[PDB]
Order: structure tokens, then C-alpha cells, then sequence
């Protein structure tokens, strides 16, 4: 296979480095034989070439036979070197997803056999790629070398190869806008929208560019046929999706049987709407061995059960259309679990997607569905290099109410409420006013940072009051209990004042769910009021509380 | 022309910041932008062993349909300051803040016709990334001096002198500040005399390649935090009153509050309406008196960075405070409002910055009210200044809210 009459990257150890200079291991003779006979094949092909020890370098060389198989192959140890090599550019920094592939006609798959092999180092640092191949037990000097081509295993190879195909390319390209490559590794994806004639011409008219410069591929006959499997996922002339998922029938299931299941589903939710997961999750958690076993919650069972009936028979994904619209609609699915779906026409998909995680401790539903409108944003941005019109299950109201007195800026770009339950609302207002004829409970909470023990209670203002203790608190958690008091012992409405900013914060906030067990109360008790009222003040600025 | 030497800090080395996912329009603005610079020799094309990455945007700015690439620096001007401050650093005039008039003129250009010193090339490496990453990005380095780079005008500091000579000997009393792409000229004049002058300058400029913005400073002042002025007062009303009192000390000296507070202490009800006696009204007026007057004991700390603060207040209303140290602010004021949260805290900002520009001659770092992802992805629809200062991403404390309102 040829060698690129192309240009060269210059490369360079980095700073105030030399090369290396690791000794090679002694090796057994069949060893020994085996890269004498590569090496001399190599040779024949100016891949590599003979040098002497008056060149200071070298890195040590191995050899082995091949899981089963009855040949040889040599490798080579650059740890060391590629240590002392600049850094390059990051090779490709993002791979396409098929959502965002812009369909066409036809497409064909070219590969390129001696990738590395085919394309030329930088002279001045070969010297640095030096190795050798010693002589039978310690005896002699070994054969020495070093490499014209660019070695596999080494630091640059995959940037320079990278860079090497796009100034390649190039040309081509220019006189051939309405054609398309993807280059990945060492493949190439190039596609047309003409007329399986001139495609086949076209492709062979590239071929052969590429020979121009030793670059040799398969011809038609040799190259594979629709669906391309690709980083994960078949891709048919229509259509896409995930490759084929077998989630298996098991009585056990252990810590790893279910770490790769989650991964599995995760997975597939690029484009099977549904999928869910937190289930299996929950049994992850505080965890174990990983050949342990985990007995499947019956919540969890029903996860897996209605999971397989979402992959029980194939969804796949439609292409990209760069002139219709992206619409994107979410829907809560549950605890913090949102789900979502992109499409250009009414209800084929171009994907699905989920959001879960949760930011905070305290969060709101409307808080929660705006960050999945700038996840689902940004991931647009980057997939289609736009932002899709979204449909959200709130009201425009319910959005205008939380965003106008949220302490915090926020924005979603353009959508439009669409009726589907359950409904993003607030569970609860807090007042803007102190309410006339209705109890004042000043509440305070204390702790005693050693026994750790604290005093929570209130004394309201028709003379009504109460104590407690709690036997292993922080300031924090009294100040919450003192609110969940006053709030328990006053009915449908009642002013409350805290001197805890803290508790105040949290509240302002309109949580309505929480990682806090107490607060959640504290959430229970608010729906259930009918008007609140609470305020702040400093302490012991100690005041008319 | 022969060019002056870059170093960068001992021991540090060039940026590698990642590259924004950028929509498809500004991606072709770039591709445009990028295409002409090439042909004129401003950048050139580079190859893998480049590791070094600053990202860059297109903007718009204020009045002008005119797509423009704008390049961030921020990481690589860290990583050079030595250079460019300590170095060559332009001495600030505390007169620019005093004049009547500031008008600020773009005059990034100038720079595009110097050479960058060959071996600092590698250091302005930025990429043009493709939707759905179908192609490698496009990778160029500069070969003149970049714009937003804070090495520029530090170089190209004795040119603008020369250039600046005669039209400063001939008007004595303007003041002429550079801030990177930026040149602040403030004078004294009627606002069209001042304008003619500005226009007079233009020439001037005009004659080396150079080629708006109009401030009047000295009508800046206070934002003495308020207190309601009011007959009647609810528990409430003094308990917030107080509370709002109670933060004002701490960076006043002399606030003064328990006179206030014995008006409270027992339980009574919020919404009561009770008698106010009148030394306790004597508080009242001189805080209210100090609240007007600046901190007493505050300075600008040249060796410190400032800081900036922005609250949200509803009604397309926001409150800021700058400062070096917290608690006791340099500066505090507010902003007021087809707009959206996002585009009014970028407007802010910017005013903010420009405004610090002119009085320290440096620029706050903004802890901001918003998701960093939301800031991130949005701010570029509005931003329209050269520079970009540095920012994080904060949550309001429930009260400092108020205290300021
Ligand atoms: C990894 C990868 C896969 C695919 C692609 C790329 C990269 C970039 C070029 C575009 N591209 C495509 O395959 S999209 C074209 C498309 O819509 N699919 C398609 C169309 C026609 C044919 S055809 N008629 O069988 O050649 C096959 C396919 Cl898979």
C-alpha cells in the first residue's frame, strides 16, 4: 500500500524534553524471528528504516501471536516517547448524530486499509521513533530502526492522519459541493442525492483522488451495504435507530447485570419514547460487590416489564429536513423524570430523549422543566444549529406567575402550552401581604453545637405557646421545625415570622418536592393552609419576637 | 516592521478553552468573516500541531446589521497579563470620570496592520465547529494583532501616541483613554462642540486606517438606599424597616436602629398600626441623612479586583453593586428595562462594565442571577461591547434582595 507524496507535519517533544531512551527487554527467539521477518516486510516498504547506534534513541519493542489465530504481530511500546510529545489539537471533538443527518439519495462506504501506514512523519523526528530488535539472548548489537510513516500507538498519529485526509479532501470537496464525506477513523461516509449512476462514477472519480495519493480503498463489490452500523447505530436508507438491544431473561440479577441494563436503556431512550429507569436506579445505590444480587423491587419489575413492551418491536428515527421546523414537546413522567420528543411533522421523531437529574436540593416542577428546555436547547443547537419551537404542559400564566417574581433571570425561547397531563403548576402562593385577623406565631430554633441537642417552638400572639427538643439537630434543621410547628398548630391561615433566612430562602422558593424529609412536610402543610404569610428579621437584634 | 517579542507568564502556557456549539447563522458569519481575513493575511490556516483553542462569536452591536467576530481572550489574556499590565500598562486618568461629555470610538482596527510576533502565533488558535460536528472544525491562528487580545493596544500603545500627538496639543483639555479596542474621549465642551471635536478626531484617525457611544459622567451619582417616607407604620413596616436598617450598617458608619427598635418587643399582631415616637424619627432622618452620603472609609484598591453584584427586581428593574471587599461598595445603582430577563441583565452588565471602565479603568468580575447553561447559550443574542469581562453564576440571598429595593 502506497505512501502519501503529501506535506508533513512538523512535530516536537515537549519543552526541556529529550526522547527516550528505554533499554529493550531481552526476548525469546521465536520473538525475535517473527519481527526480523515483519520488520525486513516493513522495511521492503520504506515504512521503516535502518539506523545506527550513533542515534542515541530508542524505544523497546514486543511481539505476539493473536487471540488463536497462527500469525504475528509486533508492538510497539511508545508510553515513554508519547509522553514527550507535544500535545496536538483534540482529533474530532463531537460525532454527528444521525437526528442530525441531512438524508439523501444514496451514500457508500469507503474504508482505507494502512491508514497510519500510508501517511508520513516529520523527518527530524523520526530519529525519535528509533527501536530495535536484539540479537538472539544478550549477545551482539540488535538490528536498529525507526519510522517513515507514522507508528501506531504514538501520540499524533491519529490527529496528523486526521489532518492529513481533510487537505486531502479538500480539492475534491470544491468541485463537488452537492457531495458529502464524513470521515471517521479511517472510514468514509460520502453521499449524494444523484442518480445511482453518476454516484458509483463519482465515488470511482474518488477512488481515485485518492490514489493520486496513496490512499487505496475497496471498489464497488467490496464496500458494505444499508443498514451501516456506526458508533452504536443502524442506519437505513430512511430511517435510523439504536442497534439492536437484547435485554435478557434472567431469575438473578446482580449489581452488574443491572448497570448494564440501565446503560442498555439509557441507550435506547435516544429514540424509544417511554423508556424508564429510575426504578432499576434506586437498587444501585449505597452498593455492594458488583457480582452481588439484587432482588428486583416489584416497582422495579414493573420498570423492566414496561420497558420490554416498549422494545418489544422497532421504532426508528427520521432524518433531517434543513428546511421545515424542529418542534420539541416534554412531558413530566414522573418524580423529577421528564421526557421529550423532536420531530419536524406531527409524530415522526427525528428523536426522544429523557432528563432526570436534579439540580438542588429544593426544586419546583416549573423550575425543573425550564432546565430541560435549555438542555434540550443546547443539545438542538449543536445537533441542527438551531433552536426547536417547543410545547410544554404549563400554562403561559402559571410561567408568567413564577418567572416575573423569581429571584433568579430565566428565559425559554418561543413555545405554546399543549394540554397534556399531569400540568405544571404552582402547589402553593405565599402572601404578599401580613393578614389581618389571623395568628402571629414568632417561631425560633436554636442548637447547641455540642450536645447537639436544640430547642425548636413559637409563641404566637394570642398568648398561645409551645417548646420542643430534638435530640440530634443543627441550627438548620430546628429552624425548619419551628416554621413545621407553627404551621401545624394554626389552621387554614396564619402569619408566621422567622428570624432564619435560611428557612425563608428554601420557602420563598416554592419547592414542592424536596430532598428533605421535614420540608416536604412543611410542603404538606402549605397546600393544605389557605393563606400564608411569612417574614423575616434579625436576631439577637432581639425585637418585639 | 520588525516585531516586538511576546512572552507569556513563567511556567503557564497557551490556552486550550473548548469552542461554543454556535448556531448555523453565526457559523456562516464566521465562515465570511474568516474567508476575507485570510485573503487580507490577517490569519492563516494551521495544522494539528496546534493544541491551543479560544473561542470565538459573532456579534452584532448596537445599530448595525453587519455580522462581527468577536474573539475571547479571557483565558490567554490571563496568561500573559504580566505583558500587557504590569509590563506596558496604561496610565488612568481619574479626570475622564469628572467630564461632561465621553464619547467612545472603536478603533480596533488600527491593530489589524501590526504584525504578531512569530513565535506567539500558536497562542490564537480558534476554530470555526460545524453543525453535528459533520466536519472538523475550520482552524486559523493570527498573524497581526488580535482584537480583544490585551497584548494589542499594550504594542500598539507609542503608534496611538504619535497618531494622538497633534490633536492633543491642540486641545489641551480632552481627555483621551484607550481601554483595548475602545478610545474614551471625554471633554468639557457644549454637547455639539464636543461633537465637532469628536468628528475633528475622527480625521485625524482617519489618516492611519482608524474609524457613537455618547456618556456624560459627572451626572452620575448616589442611589442613597431608600427608606419609606410615610405616615402610619405597621409592626411589619418597622420590622422590615428595621431589617432593612439593620443591613445599611455594616458598610455605614453611624447607622443607628434600637431607638427604632423598642417600637418592637412583644408579640403583637403584623398588620397593626402603632403610634411612632419622634427621636426614634430622629434615626430615622440621619440614616436617612448619612444613607445619602458615601460610605465613609471606603477606596478603590488598584492591586485588588472589583467586583460586581446584580439583583433582580421585578417590573425590568435591577439594583448592582460594585465593590472590592464585600459589604463596603465602591458603587451601587440600578438599571431599568420586546424584552426578556436574560436581554436586560446583558444590557446591564455591559452598561456596568463601561461605566467601571471609565472610573477604574478596569473591568468587575459579575457574579450573575442566572443558570450558567442559560447564560451561556443566550447572552451572545444581545451582547454588543468588544470586551468581555468575567462572570460566575450566584443565587440571591432572599433579603440582600430587599435591602436594596
Ligand atoms: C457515519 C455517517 C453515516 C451517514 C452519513 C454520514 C456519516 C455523513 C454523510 C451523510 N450520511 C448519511 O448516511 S445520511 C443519508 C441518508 O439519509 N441515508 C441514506 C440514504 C441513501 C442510502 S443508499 N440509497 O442506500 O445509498 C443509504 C443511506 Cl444510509
Amino acid at each position: 500500500s502506497p505512501i502519501s507524496p503529501i506535506e508533513t507535519v512538523p512535530v516536537k517533544l515537549k519543552p526541556g524534553m529529550d526522547g527516550p531512551k528505554v533499554k529493550q527487554w531481552p526476548l525469546t527467539e521465536e520473538k525475535i524471528k517473527a519481527l526480523v521477518e515483519i520488520c525486513t516486510e516493513m522495511e521492503k516498504e520504506g515504512k521503516i528504516s535502518k539506523i545506527g547506534p550513533e542515534n542515541p534513541y530508542n524505544t523497546p519493542v514486543f511481539a505476539i501471536k493473536k487471540k488463536d489465530s497462527t500469525k504475528w504481530r509486533k508492538l510497539v511500546d511508545f508510553r515513554e516517547l508519547n509522553k514527550r510529545t507535544q500535545d496536538f489539537w483534540e482529533v474530532q471533538l463531537g460525532i454527528p448524530h444521525p437526528a442530525g443527518l441531512k438524508k439523501k439519495k444514496s451514500v457508500t462506504v469507503l474504508d482505507v486499509g494502512d491508514a497510519y501506514f500510508s501517511v508520513p512523519l516529520d523527518e527530524d523526528f523520526r530519529k525519535y521513533t528509533a527501536f530495535t530488535i536484539p540479537s538472539i539472548n544478550n549477545e551482539t548489537p540488535g538490528i536498529r530502526y525507526q519510522y517513515n510513516v507514522l507508528p501506531q500507538g504514538w501520540k499524533g498519529s491519529p490527529a496528523i492522519f486526521q489532518s492529513s485526509m481533510t487537505k486531502i479532501l479538500e480539492p475534491f470537496r470544491k468541485q463537488n459541493p452537492d457531495i458529502v464525506i464524513y470521515q471517521y477513523m479511517d472510514d468514509l461516509y460520502v453521499g449524494s442525492d444523484l442518480e445511482i449512476g453518476q454516484h458509483r462514477t463519482k465515488i470511482e472519480e474518488l477512488r481515485q483522488h485518492l490514489l493520486r495519493w496513496g490512499l487505496t480503498t475497496p471498489d464497488k463489490k467490496h464496500q458494505k451495504e444499508p443498514p451501516f452500523l456506526w458508533m452504536g447505530y443502524e442506519l437505513h436508507p430512511d430511517k435510523w435507530t439504536v442497534q439492536p438491544i437484547v435485554l435478557p431473561e434472567k431469575d438473578s440479577w446482580t449489581v452488574n447485570d443491572i448497570q448494564k441494563l440501565v446503560g442498555k436503556l439509557n441507550w435506547a431512550s435516544q429514540i424509544y419514547p417511554g423508556i424508564k429507569v429510575r426504578q432499576l436506579c434506586k437498587l444501585l445505590r449505597g452498593t455492594k460487590a458488583l457480582t452481588e444480587v439484587i432482588p428486583l423491587t416489584e416497582e422495579a419489575e414493573l420498570e423492566l416489564a414496561e420497558n420490554r413492551e416498549i422494545l418489544k418491536e422497532p421504532v426508528h428515527g427520521v432524518y433531517y429536513d434543513p428546511s421545515k421546523d424542529l418542534i420539541a414537546e416534554i412531558q413530566k413522567q414522573g418524580q423529577g423524570q421528564w421526557t421529550y420528543q423532536i420531530y419536524q411533522e406531527p409524530f415522526k421523531n427525528l428523536k426522544t430523549g429523557k432528563y432526570a437529574r436534579m439540580r438542588g436540593a429544593h426544586t419546583n416542577d416549573v423550575k425543573q422543566l425550564t432546565e430541560a428546555v435549555q438542555k434540550i436547547t443546547t443539545e438542538s443547537i449543536v445537533i441542527w444549529g438551531k433552536t426547536p419551537k417547543f410545547k410544554l404542559p404549563i400554562q403561559k400564566e402559571t410561567w408568567e406567575t413564577w418567572w416575573t417574581e423569581y429571584w433568579q433571570a430565566t428565559w425559554i425561547p418561543e413555545w405554546e402550552f399543549v394540554n397534556t397531563p399531569p400540568l405544571v403548576k404552582l402547589w402553593y402562593q405565599l402572601e404578599k401581604e401580613p393578614i389581618v385577623g389571623a395568628e402571629t406565631f414568632y417561631v425560633d430554633g436554636a442548637a447547641n453545637r455540642e450536645t447537639k441537642l436544640g430547642k425548636a417552638g413559637y409563641v404566637t400572639n394570642r398568648g398561645r405557646q409551645k417548646v420542643v427538643t430534638l435530640t440530634d439537630t443543627t441550627n438548620q434543621k430546628t429552624e425548619l421545625q419551628a416554621i413545621y410547628l407553627a404551621l401545624q398548630d394554626s389552621g387554614l391561615e396564619v402569619n408566621i415570622v422567622t428570624d432564619s433566612q435560611y428557612a425563608l430562602g428554601i420557602i420563598q422558593a416554592q419547592p414542592d418536592q424536596s430532598e428533605s424529609e421535614l420540608v416536604n412536610q412543611i410542603i404538606e402543610q402549605l397546600i393544605k393552609k389557605e393563606k400564608v404569610y411569612l417574614a423575616w428579621v434579625p436576631a439577637h437584634k432581639g425585637i418585639g419576637g | 516592521i520588525e516585531t516586538v517579542p511576546v512572552k507569556l507568564k513563567p511556567g503557564m502556557d497557551g490556552p486550550k478553552v473548548k469552542q461554543w456549539p454556535l448556531t448555523e447563522e453565526k457559523i456562516k458569519a464566521l465562515v465570511e468573516i474568516c474567508t476575507e481575513m485570510e485573503k487580507e493575511g490577517k490569519i492563516s490556516k494551521i495544522g494539528p500541531e496546534n493544541p491551543y483553542n479560544t473561542p470565538v462569536f459573532a456579534i452584532k452591536k448596537k445599530d448595525s446589521t453587519k455580522w462581527r467576530k468577536l474573539v475571547d481572550f479571557r483565558e490567554l489574556n490571563k496568561r500573559t497579563q504580566d505583558f500587557w499590565e504590569v509590563q506596558l500598562g496604561i496610565p488612568h486618568p481619574a479626570g475622564l470620570k469628572k467630564k461632561k461629555s465621553v464619547t467612545v470610538l472603536d478603533v480596533g482596527d488600527a491593530y489589524f496592520s501590526v504584525p504578531l510576533d512569530e513565535d506567539f502565533r500558536k497562542y490564537t488558535a480558534f476554530t470555526i465547529p460545524s453543525i453535528n460536528n459533520e466536519t472538523p472544525g475550520i482552524r486559523y491562528q493570527y498573524n497581526v494583532l488580535p482584537q480583544g487580545w490585551k497584548g494589542s493596544p499594550a504594542i500598539f500603545q507609542s503608534s496611538m501616541t504619535k497618531i494622538l500627538e497633534p490633536f492633543r496639543k491642540q486641545n489641551p483639555d480632552i481627555v483621551i483613554y484607550q481601554y483595548m479596542d475602545d478610545l474614551y474621549v471625554g471633554s468639557d465642551l457644549e454637547i455639539g462642540q464636543h461633537r465637532t471635536k469628536i468628528e475633528e478626531l475622527r480625521q485625524h484617525l482617519l489618516r492611519w486606517g482608524l474609524t457613537g457611544y455618547e456618556l456624560h459622567p459627572d451626572k452620575w451619582t448616589v442611589q442613597p438606599i431608600v427608606l419609606p417616607e410615610k405616615d402610619s407604620w405597621t409592626v411589619n413596616d418597622i420590622q422590615k424597616l428595621v431589617g432593612k436598617l439593620n443591613w445599611a450598617s455594616q458598610i455605614y458608619p453611624g447607622i443607628k436602629v434600637r431607638q427604632l427598635c423598642k417600637l418592637l418587643r412583644g408579640t403583637k399582631a403584623l398588620t397593626e398600626v402603632i403610634p411612632l415616637t419622634e427621636e426614634a424619627e430622629l434615626e430615622l432622618a440621619e440614616n436617612r441623612e448619612i444613607l445619602k452620603e458615601p460610605v465613609h472609609g471606603v477606596y478603590y484598591d488598584p492591586s485588588k479586583d472589583l467586583i460586581a453584584e446584580i439583583q433582580k427586581q421585578g417590573q425590568g428593574q435591577w439594583t448592582y453593586q460594585i465593590y472590592q471587599e464585600p459589604f463596603k461598595n465602591l458603587k451601587t445603582g440600578k438599571y431599568a428595562r420586546h424584552t426578556n430577563d436574560v436581554k436586560q441583565l446583558t444590557e446591564a452588565v455591559q452598561k456596568i462594565t463601561t461605566e467601571s471602565i471609565v472610573i477604574w479603568g478596569k473591568t468587575p468580575k459579575f457574579k450573575l442571577p442566572i443558570q450558567k447553561e442559560t447564560w451561556e447559550t443566550w447572552w451572545t443574542e444581545y451582547w454588543q461591547a468588544t470586551w468581555i469581562p468575567e462572570w460566575e453564576f450566584v443565587n440571591t440571598p432572599p433579603l440582600v434582595k430587599l435591602w436594596y429595593q
